[PDB]
């Protein structure tokens, strides 16, 4: 029958010097043969444990790994910084396939902080093209979670975000919103409102224009 | 520690006085040998290599013909030639053709033809002469460390016969291998057909009614006996056709049923090779036969598991902080099975150590180092039936 | 140790792409190979493996028909030369190799640096950089294929306060993204401000002044 792994938590936020407890639950005994990879972004998946609690050729004793039955355990002791990345567990039992978990992010736990919101109306130049973009920032807020909603003439909306990885030096995110509508929809409207909603911020935040100015 | 898991596994123990012991090393079968306070050792067969081989001959069992050419002459007009016919890598035939007006000849009569045709062999399989001195072995010598499954290779000729082996933290050991495998070389010739391969009578050999080239011949084209893969057909005066005979790959493997097949696993000779060895193990040494007992608790890393031997293998960690230091092994307060793993060491408290132990039939316990959290195990090793 | 591969490129839907993997410094016949896949945003998929000599060979469900996995162990190279290509085999193909004793099996192993396959009808296409004139301002980079994308800010010069988002797929089948910048409100005045936005597979360059 087929193995699937499954990874909790989907995301592990804490701060370097914690230790980090992730976990990888296998559908059926899959034995002791079950593998840890750490992944960062633009770099290739890396190896860290073997057969549940082995240390690959260089990998740093501050990981560790243990198991329990269908139930196993990769511990972090003191993370550090260049820990943070997205961990895989990997079955390699018997036959192939040789499926992955889903994957946990180890993100950096950092103090809240809110959206500085901007709005940003189509450009005179883009309008000449019969379409218009109306483009919405949430600059530097902690956690992750945030959300936006567009109001043309007060009547909630056509819109695409797009979030940036953690910032390496201050563990903020910043999240863009844009909003598309023809010409012709564009100039039947006045007022453009993005309305944030971000656990930082006591009540939420408007940045509005008319399309007038 | 090779030997765990392998199913061809022999357990060779020393004659109690005796420094020789005698060992049967073929592929696909690991030994496992053993002598009161030496350590186990385990050897394998890795590779057998028939060095110096003099090509005797080589023989084409599947060819093509190209390059057809034919040169006609006119009633009474002599004997047509063709340059052909002097290239050694063309096959050529003389023939009789009904010529007259209609085929551009002004009189009407037999006018002789000749057809030639380039013979290119497509499949090949050379016969070798393999001289039984130079037959070499790589043997692979793996303590038991209780290290995971660190070895020593060896290489050995029916000449070199004798080798002592040094092995890092046991000391030596001295090999003394027989020429005495279930091979003579001596009349036989190695016959090779790509990744197949069998030892065959000289004679038979150089009697095949196939195309040939010379042992001598320094990847030549001018093969000799093109005819026995080569018809020339003219039954009518009309035309005269050239007909090449196909693959006689299947007939070989047919007619080499009756012979003695060496396997290719890995494009080497890896089959019918067995070396008799005797062992001395008087210059061995158990490793850590120096070191202290170990005073901490021992964790279970993976469930202790049976081999097809009957031989259990436990893999444990060490929690204490003796290291390296020698593991307490046992096997209700009596002593009853034997141990594989002999004299088992930690290196560091964090590698984990794989003991093989032989359980004595029924109802056993497996005690893991001194108390507390002195590790009480229990096996069972029924018994069979027939 | 190493494992470079090649051959990732845009490709038609329905079309086919063969791509390559060169092994280096180890005996190649004695490494299971092995091809694993990741999508964008979607976590790293097992899809196929070959045995060391290349005797045998496994595909997951998801290739299973369309993808052969092969290898030359004179040439020290791994193919997968996959036919019948979809949208949903657009990711990161890693080719990855563990010294095998058993078939498929391994414990170490060794992965290459990965290549893009894209599988997407849409042609290539410049973006149209428009302006989104502490002051925030920016560019919004959008309707180009196929990825990627580069911007800067006043060739390098502004680097503090940058932040380049990652592009989104649009229902059109175009990317589009958006560049901005943190400054004064002070050196508006002081400072021009021009994102350099270069789009390398269509040859399109643009410089634009956000004021
Ligand atoms: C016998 O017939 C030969 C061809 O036979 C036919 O085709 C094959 C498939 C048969 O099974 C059968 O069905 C037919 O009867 C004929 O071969 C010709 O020989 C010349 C050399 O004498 C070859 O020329 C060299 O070609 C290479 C590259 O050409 C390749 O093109 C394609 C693609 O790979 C293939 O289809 C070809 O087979 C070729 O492999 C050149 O690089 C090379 O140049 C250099 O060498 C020459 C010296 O030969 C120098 O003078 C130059 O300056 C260069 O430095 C040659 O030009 C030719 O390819 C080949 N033709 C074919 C189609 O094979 C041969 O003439 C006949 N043999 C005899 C003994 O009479």
């Amino acid at each position: 029958s087929e193995i699937v792994l499954t990874q909790s938590p989907a995301t592990l936020s804490l701060s370097p010097g914690e230790r980090a407890t992730l976990s990888c639950r296998a559908s059926q005994s899959i034995s002791t043969f079950l593998a840890w990879y750490q992944h960062k972004p633009g770099q290739a998946p890396r190896l860290l444990i073997y057969d549940a609690s082995t240390r690959a050729t260089g990998v740093p004793a501050r990981f560790s790994g243990s198991r329990s039955g269908t139930d196993f355990t990769l511990t972090i002791s003191t993370l550090e910084p260049e820990d943070f990345a997205v961990y895989y567990c990997q079955q390699r039992y018997n036959w192939p396939p040789y499926t992955f978990g889903q994957g946990t992010k180890v993100e950096i736990k950092r103090t809240v902080a809110a959206p500085s919101v901007f709005i940003f109306p189509p450009s005179d130049e883009q309008l000449k093209s019969g379409t218009a973009s109306v483009v919405c920032l949430l600059n530097n807020f902690y956690p992750r979670e945030a959300k936006v909603q567009w109001k043309v003439d007060n009547a909630l909306q056509n819109s695409q975000e797009s979030v940036t990885e953690q910032d390496s030096k201050d563990s903020t995110y910043s999240l863009s919103s844009t909003l598309t509508l023809s010409k012709a929809d564009y100039e039947k409207h006045k007022v453009y409102a993005c309305e944030v909603t971000h656990q930082g911020l006591s009540s939420p935040v408007t940045k509005s224009f008319n399309r007038g100015e | 520690m090779r030997c765990i898991g392998i199913s061809n596994r022999d357990f060779v123990e020393g004659v109690s006085g005796g420094s020789w012991v005698d060992i049967v090393l073929e592929h696909g079968s690991c030994v496992t040998t053993m002598a009161k306070n030496k350590p186990t050792l385990d050897f394998e067969l890795i590779k057998t290599e028939a060095k110096q081989p003099a090509t005797l001959r080589k023989y084409c069992i599947e060819a093509k013909l190209t390059n057809t050419t034919t040169e006609s002459r006119c009633p009474t007009q002599g004997e047509p030639s063709l340059n052909e016919e002097q290239d050694k890598r063309f096959i050529c035939k003389h023939s009789m053709v009904d010529r007259g007006w209609g085929n551009g000849c002004g009189l009407f009569g037999k006018g002789g033809i000749v057809t030639c045709a380039k013979f290119t062999c497509k499949k090949n399989m050379e016969g070798k002469i393999v001289q039984p001195e130079n037959l070499e072995y790589t043997i692979v010598i793996t303590p038991h460390s209780g290290e995971e499954h660190h070895g020593k290779e060896i290489k050995i000729t029916p000449q070199s016969s004798t080798t002592e082996a040094e092995l890092t933290g046991y000391g030596t050991v001295t090999m003394e291998c027989s020429p005495r495998t279930g091979l003579d070389f001596n009349e036989m010739v190695l016959l090779q057909m790509e990744d197949k391969a069998w030892l065959v009578h000289r004679q038979w050999f150089l009697d095949l009614p196939l195309p040939w080239l010379p042992g001598a011949d320094t990847q030549g084209s001018n093969w000799i006996q093109k005819e026995t893969l080569v018809t020339f057909k003219n039954p009518h005066a009309k035309k005269q056709d050239v007909v090449v005979l196909g693959s006689q790959e299947g007939a070989m493997h047919t007619a080499l049923t009756g012979a003695t097949e060496i396997q290719m696993s890995s494009g080497n000779l890896l089959f019918t090779g067995h070396l008799k060895c005797r062992l001395r193990m008087d210059k061995l040494q158990l490793k850590g036969m120096s070191y202290s007992m170990c005073t901490g608790k021992f964790k279970i890393v993976k469930e202790i598991a049976e081999t097809q031997h009957g031989t259990i293998v436990i893999r444990v960690q060490y929690e204490g902080d003796g290291s390296p230091c020698k593991i307490p092994f046992e096997i209700k307060r009596h002593v009853l099975g034997r141990l594989i793993t002999v004299n088992p060491i930690v290196t560091e408290k964090d590698s984990p150590v794989n003991i093989e132990a032989e359980p004595p039939f029924g109802d056993s316990y497996i005690i893991v180092g001194v108390e507390p959290g002195q590790l009480k195990l229990n096996w069972l090793r029924p018994l069979e039936s027939r | 140790v190493q494992l470079v591969e090649s051959g990732g490129g845009l490709v038609q839907p329905g079309g086919s792409l063969r791509l390559s993997c060169s092994a280096s410094g180890f005996t190649f016949s004695t490494y299971s190979m092995h091809w694993v896949r990741q999508a964008p945003g979607k976590g790293l998929e097992y899809v196929s493996a070959i045995t060391g000599e290349g005797d045998s060979a496994f595909y997951a469900d998801s290739v299973k028909g369309r993808f052969t996995i092969s290898r030359d162990n004179s040439k020290n190279t791994l193919y997968f030369e996959m036919n019948s290509l979809r949208p949903e085999d657009t990711a990161v193909y890693y080719c990855v190799g563990g010294y095998s004793n058993f078939y498929y099996y391994y414990t170490m192993d060794v992965w290459g640096q990965g290549t893009t396959v894209t599988v997407s009808s849409a042609s290539t296409k410049g973006p149209s950089v428009f302006p989104l004139a502490t002051a925030a301002l920016g560019c919004l980079v959008k309707d180009y294929f196929p990825e990627p994308v580069t911007v800067s800010w006043n060739s390098g010069a502004l680097t503090s306060g940058v932040h380049t988002f990652p592009a989104v797929l649009q229902s059109s089948g175009l990317y589009s993204l958006s560049s901005v910048v943190t400054v004064p409100s002070s050196s508006l005045g002081t400072q021009t401000y021009i994102c350099n936005v270069n789009h390398k597979p269509s040859n399109t360059k643009v410089d634009k002044r956000v004021e």
